[PDB]
C-alpha cells in the first residue's frame, strides 16, 4: 500500500510483499481443492462451484486434477493458465529426471523444484507471479502417503490433509473431526461428499455429480493415478444426500 | 556414434490371427566376442506398441528412452483411450528422427521395427493404464484382430520406412524373409506362427555368426503386450555327412 504494492520486487516499510498478498486473496476467492490421505490411499477432490451458472458446459469436461508420472496427483486452485504452466513444468522436470537417472523423480525433489520455479517469478519487476496454489501428492504401500502444498510465494509444506480455495476453513474443520489414517478411501468418499454439501452453499444434490472432480491413488487402483468411476461415486453421493436431508 | 561397437542381430515380426508376434535372440556382440548373452532387444512403448532393433545397443537405448518419455507425455495428456498414440504414429516419429539425423549426417546405427495394434476397438486396456505393475502376470480368450487393424513398420539408417504383414531386420532379411515370402499366410494361429518363426530362427542360428538360440518372443494381442519365457531353440544338424569322421574319407587329395 501507499505506493509499495505496485510491484512484486519492492518490500514495504514493514517488510511485506503486497503483490503476493493480493495473489493470496485471488486464490482464496477461487474454487476449492482438497487432498486427503487415507489408510489405503489418497483422495483428491475439486469442487468447481464457481460454474454453477454455466449450464451449457459439457458435463465433467472441466477437470483440475492431473498426474505427473501416473503415480503423482497434482491439483491446483487459482488461474487455469498459470496452473497449466506449472503442471507443464512439473512434467518437464519429471522427464528430465528420468532422462538423467532412469528412475522416477522423488516427490520431495519435484516439490522443491516446483517451489523454486514458482518463487523465481516473485523476484523481478517485469514478470507476473503465478496466482495458483498447488497440491502434489502420492501414495505407496511402504511410505504410505505424502501430500505437499506449494503457496504462490514458493513455500512448500507437508500435510496429511489439505484444503485450498474457497470455504477452506469449513472444509478443514469438517475434515479434522476424524482420523483418516485409519479410514479407507471408499469410506472417505461419502465423508467428503457430506463435507461439500454442508460447507459449499452453492452446491446441492442436483449439481454434486457434475461440479466435482474425484481422483485417487490407492491399493484398489494399483497405486497409480485413477479417476473415481461414477459406479463408485454415485452410491456415495446418494448416501450423503440422504443423510444431509435427514438432518 | 561413428559406428557400431556393441550390436544386436536380426529381429522378425509377423502378423497372425490374434496380433503381432515378434522374435529376437537375447545376444549383443562386441565384434566377434559374444560379450552379452541375456540382452533385451524388444521394448514395450505402450500397451499396443513394441519396438525391436538390430544394430548399436547404445543408439537403440537412446531411442527407447525417447519413446518412453513420449509415451509418458501421451499418458499425461490422455483423457480417453482414443487419445493414446498408435504404432503408426510412433513409426512416423521414428522415421522423422532418422531422416533428420541423416540430414545432419549423425545417424543412429540401427534398423528399427515398430509393431503393434492400430486400433482401440478390441479391448479396454487403455482405459486404465498401469506402467509399473503388469496385471497380466484371470485368463480370457484372445480376440481375432483384423489384419488391417495391425501394424508392422520398418525404419532403416537412411530413414527409409515402410510397412508390411511381416518385417525382418539384419540377416533375417535373407533367410527369414525368403521363408516368409514362401510360407506366410493370413490368420495363422499362434502355434503356426511360432513354428514359422522357429524355423527362421533355426536357419539364422545355423548360418549367422552373430546370432544365438536363446530367443525372446513378444506377443501384442488384445491381452496387451506379453513377454514369453525365453527359451533355448533346439537346433540339430540336418545331415550325417557333417558328423562323418574325417579319417573315414580317402587320405589323398582335398577331402576337407
Amino acid at each position: 500500500s501507499a505506493g509499495y504494492d505496485l510491484s512484486v520486487s519492492t518490500f514495504s516499510p514493514d517488510g511485506r510483499l503486497y503483490q503476493v498478498e493480493y495473489i493470496y486473496k485471488s486464490i482464496n476467492n477461487n474454487n476449492t481443492a482438497l487432498c486427503l490421505e487415507c489408510k489405503d490411499g489418497i483422495i483428491c477432490c475439486c469442487i468447481n462451484s464457481n460454474m454453477d451458472k454455466n449450464k451449457m458446459i459439457k458435463k465433467n469436461s472441466y477437470n483440475r486434477i492431473y498426474h505427473v508420472n501416473n503415480n503423482i496427483i497434482i491439483t491446483y486452485s487459482g488461474f487455469d493458465g498459470d496452473a497449466r504452466n506449472i503442471i507443464d513444468r512439473a512434467r518437464s522436470e519429471a522427464n528430465t529426471y528420468y532422462y538423467n537417472f532412469h528412475t522416477n523423480i522423488p516427490l520431495h525433489i519435484l516439490v522443491n523444484r516446483i517451489s523454486l520455479y514458482i518463487h523465481a517469478y516473485t523476484l523481478y519487476w517485469h514478470m507476473r507471479p503465478f496466482a495458483a496454489s498447488i497440491i502434489i501428492s502420492s501414495f505407496n504401500e511402504k511410505d504410505k502417503g505424502d501430500i505437499y502444498c506449494i503457496e504462490p510465494n514458493g513455500a512448500c509444506y507437508k500435510y496429511s490433509g489439505i484444503v485450498i480455495g474457497k470455504n477452506k476453513e469449513m472444509f478443514k474443520t469438517e475434515i479434522e473431526k476424524k482420523d483418516y489414517k485409519d479410514i479407507n478411501v471408499r469410506d472417505a468418499i461419502e465423508d467428503i461428499y457430506k463435507f461439500i454439501l454442508t460447507s459449499d452453499d452453492h452446491m446441492n444434490k442436483n449439481n454434486l455429480q457434475n461440479l466435482v472432480n474425484f481422483s485417487w491413488i490407492c491399493k484398489e487402483s494399483s497405486y497409480e493415478f485413477q479417476n473415481i468411476h461414477e459406479e463408485i461415486l454415485t452410491p456415495a453421493l446418494n448416501k450423503a444426500v440422504e443423510y444431509i436431508e435427514k438432518l | 556414434t561413428l559406428g557400431p561397437v556393441v550390436t544386436g542381430t536380426s529381429v522378425i515380426a509377423i502378423k497372425y490371427k490374434h496380433g503381432i508376434m515378434i522374435a529376437a535372440d537375447r545376444k549383443a556382440s562386441y565384434g566377434s566376442y559374444a560379450k552379452f548373452q541375456n540382452v533385451e532387444r524388444i521394448f514395450k512403448i505402450n500397451n499396443k506398441t513394441v519396438m525391436g532393433f538390430s544394430g548399436e545397443l547404445a543408439d537403440a537405448q537412446y531411442l527407447h528412452e525417447l519413446l518412453t518419455r513420449k509415451n509418458i507425455n501421451n499418458l499425461s495428456e490422455k483423457k480417453r483411450k482414443e487419445d493414446m498414440y498408435t504404432p503408426q504414429h510412433y513409426h512416423s516419429y521414428v522415421s522423422r528422427v532418422f531422416y533428420v539425423r541423416k540430414n545432419r549426417i549423425d545417424p543412429l546405427f540401427n534398423n528399427i521395427i515398430i509393431a503393434g495394434i492400430n486400433s482401440q476397438k478390441y479391448d479396454n486396456n487403455d482405459d486404465n493404464v498401469l506402467l509399473y505393475t503388469n496385471k497380466n502376470n484371470n485368463n480370457e480368450e484372445y480376440k481375432e484382430i483384423h489384419k488391417d487393424d495391425l501394424y508392422i513398420g520398418f525404419v532403416d539408417m537412411h530413414g527409409t520406412n515402410f510397412c508390411d504383414d511381416y518385417i525382418t531386420t539384419g540377416y533375417a532379411r535373407y533367410f527369414a524373409l525368403t521363408l516368409l515370402r514362401d510360407h506366410y499366410k493370413d490368420n495363422m494361429t499362434e502355434e503356426e506362427a511360432r513354428i514359422l518363426i522357429n524355423e527362421c530362427l533355426r536357419i539364422l542360428y545355423f548360418r549367422d555368426a552373430t546370432s544365438s538360440n536363446f530367443i525372446q518372443i513378444v506377443k501384442v494381442t488384445s491381452k496387451g503386450v506379453e513377454y514369453e519365457e525365453p527359451y533355448i531353440l533346439p537346433c540339430v544338424l540336418n545331415s550325417a555327412d557333417y558328423v562323418y569322421p574325417s579319417t573315414l574319407l580317402p587320405p589323398a587329395g582335398c577331402m576337407w
